[PDB]
RNA sequence: GACCGGAGUGUC
RNA sequence: GACGCAGAGAUGGUC
């Protein structure tokens, strides 16, 4: 049901994909949520929960792959991590988190 | 590609290890089983952050809770595998009609005791009070079992009708609980009655009442066929028999159903299903596991058969029927940890009985 | 190599 | 149009 929720926030709010551009999200604190793949390597979910934890952000884990958030997020290319700055008419900061 | 499985430590997890070992030498699958504490209360919490384990065991009851949290993967055994297993215990397992873990085997506490220290064992919880002091002259005690989880207080205090949640029609009253009602007190108030009639002492556990009895320390004690491998080794004859009867009745315990959930945002869902499925749920599995911890009444109707003979069993076939199937809904948490601060508060003196059940009769919803 | 940069882009 | 790289930052820039 989600994927309707992220596909929202794409159309009327602004977000972010990709890990560079979700550190740099974190460390502006501009970015509310995050969301990251299931199968994402150790090291990496590591290092943005870290960021999620020192900017005092909120986390979700999506239950599938990047390959399944690009097609989430309208695009084609895989996407493990989404950084969501602000949500129009979508409640995923309001209701899920 | 592997498999992370987590068992409770009060298991046969070097048997369920044994097994992993065929599954490596047959498709070189890591099989890692971990045996982590307070793993039922770690699985939800660690599974919100994708970082939980691939197979989880535990009693049916835990399974709803989770479930209903989404973290159970929707197990798909096919109508073949269904008919080599109990229909009962897949129902432990249905949570809002899917099947979320693979039953392994039946549980049930039984009246385990000395032989030689006690030939006829009692028939009633009534004559214990007697039978303690009989045996504080040959400087012994007749009854020391784990008073720190209800588990093995509800015996007692379900047998005179004290209950978790009214089953009606299929579904169970989540606003109906009988841990107050005049039935449940009689038998609570029972407990602390040996209690403070020094025949039970309040501070004995699991770790206490095993090594007491395996040291030839007490005449009875009572447990599940996992203390049996422990008590087989201590060489002491024992016997595995029905739970006393409190006011002309059963007691009734808590049967559980050692199920097997997959996660379900494990990426390795499907060898899951090979290992629990073809290596595990086989008269080879059950038997490797049951050789390091029994299991007792089996899941597996085809390795049943053949441990049916054991009188031991017969015990826990006999209690398992004589008492009720744990809820599997995720209340069930609720009215565990409500129940078992009634059972310790009361007998060690906070709140009395009454107070102890009243508030559990509260927090349980 | 480091940094910048954010959707494409190299081949036949 | 298939392959190859490409948000787990591509090609592309600048030192
Ligand atoms: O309050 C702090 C304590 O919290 C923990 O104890 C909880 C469990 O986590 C709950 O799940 C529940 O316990 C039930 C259990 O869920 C249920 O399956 C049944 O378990 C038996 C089971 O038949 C069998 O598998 C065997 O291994 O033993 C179990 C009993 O030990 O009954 C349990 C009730 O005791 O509620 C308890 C607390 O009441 C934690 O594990 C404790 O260490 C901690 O102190």
């Amino acid at each position: 049901s989600i994927n309707q929720k992220l596909a929202l926030v794409i159309k009327s709010g602004k977000y972010t994909l990709g890990y560079k551009s979700t550190v740099k999200s974190l460390r502006q604190g501009k970015s509310k949520l995050i969301i990251i793949a299931a199968n994402t390597p150790v090291l990496r979910k590591s290092e943005l929960e870290y960021y999620a934890m020192l900017s005092k952000t909120k986390v979700y884990y999506f239950q599938g792959g990047n390959n399944e958030l690009g097609t989430a997020v309208g695009k084609l290319f895989r996407v493990g991590v989404v950084s969501i700055l602000e949500a129009g008419d979508s409640d995923i900061l309001t209701t899920l988190a | 590609g592997k498999l992370v499985i987590w068992i409770n430590g009060d298991k046969g997890y070097n048997g369920l290890a044994e097994v992993g070992k065929k599954f490596e030498k047959d498709t070189g699958i890591k099989v890692t089983v971990e045996h982590p504490d307070k793993l039922e209360e770690k699985f939800p919490q660690v599974a919100a952050t994708g970082d939980g384990p691939d197979i989880i065991f535990w009693a049916h009851d835990r399974f709803g809770g989770y479930a209903q949290s989404g973290l159970l993967a929707e197990i798909t055994p096919d109508k073949a595998f269904q008919d080599k297993l109990y229909p009962f215990t897949w129902d432990a397992v249905r949570y809002n009609g899917k099947l979320i873990a693979y039953p392994i085997a039946v549980e049930a506490l039984s009246l385990i005791y000395n032989k030689d220290l006690l030939p006829n064992p009692p028939k009633t919880w009534e004559e214990i009070p007697a039978l303690d002091k009989e045996l504080k002259a040959k400087g012994k005690s007749a009854l020391m079992f784990n008073l720190q989880e209800p588990y093995f207080t509800w015996p007692l205090i379900a047998a005179d009708g004290g209950y978790a949640f009214k089953y009606e029609n299929g579904k169970y009253d989540i606003k109906d609980v009988g841990v107050d009602n005049a039935g449940a007190k009689a038998g609570l108030t029972f407990l602390v009655d040996l209690i403070k009639n020094k025949h039970m002492n309040a501070d004995t556990d699991y770790s206490i009442a095993e090594a007491a009895f395996n040291k030839g320390e007490t005449a009875m004690t009572i447990n599940g066929p996992w203390a049996w491998s422990n008590i087989d080794t201590s060489k002491v004859n024992y016997g595995v028999t029905v739970l006393p009867t409190f006011k002309g009745q059963p007691s009734k315990p808590f049967v559980g159903v050692l199920s097997a959930g997959i996660n379900a945002a494990s990426p390795n869902k499907e060898l899951a299903k090979e290992f629990l499925e073809n290596y595990l749920l086989t008269d080879e599995g059950l038997e490797a596991v049951n050789k390091d911890k029994p299991l007792g009444a089996v899941a597996l109707k085809s390795y049943e058969e053949e441990l049916a003979k054991d009188p031991r069993i017969a015990a826990t076939m006999e209690n398992a029927q004589k008492g009720e199937i744990m809820p599997n809904i995720p209340q069930m948490s609720a009215f565990w940890y409500a129940v078992r601060t009634a059972v310790i508060n009361a007998a060690s003196g906070r709140q009395t009985v009454d107070e102890a059940l009243k508030d559990a009769q509260t927090n349980s919803s």
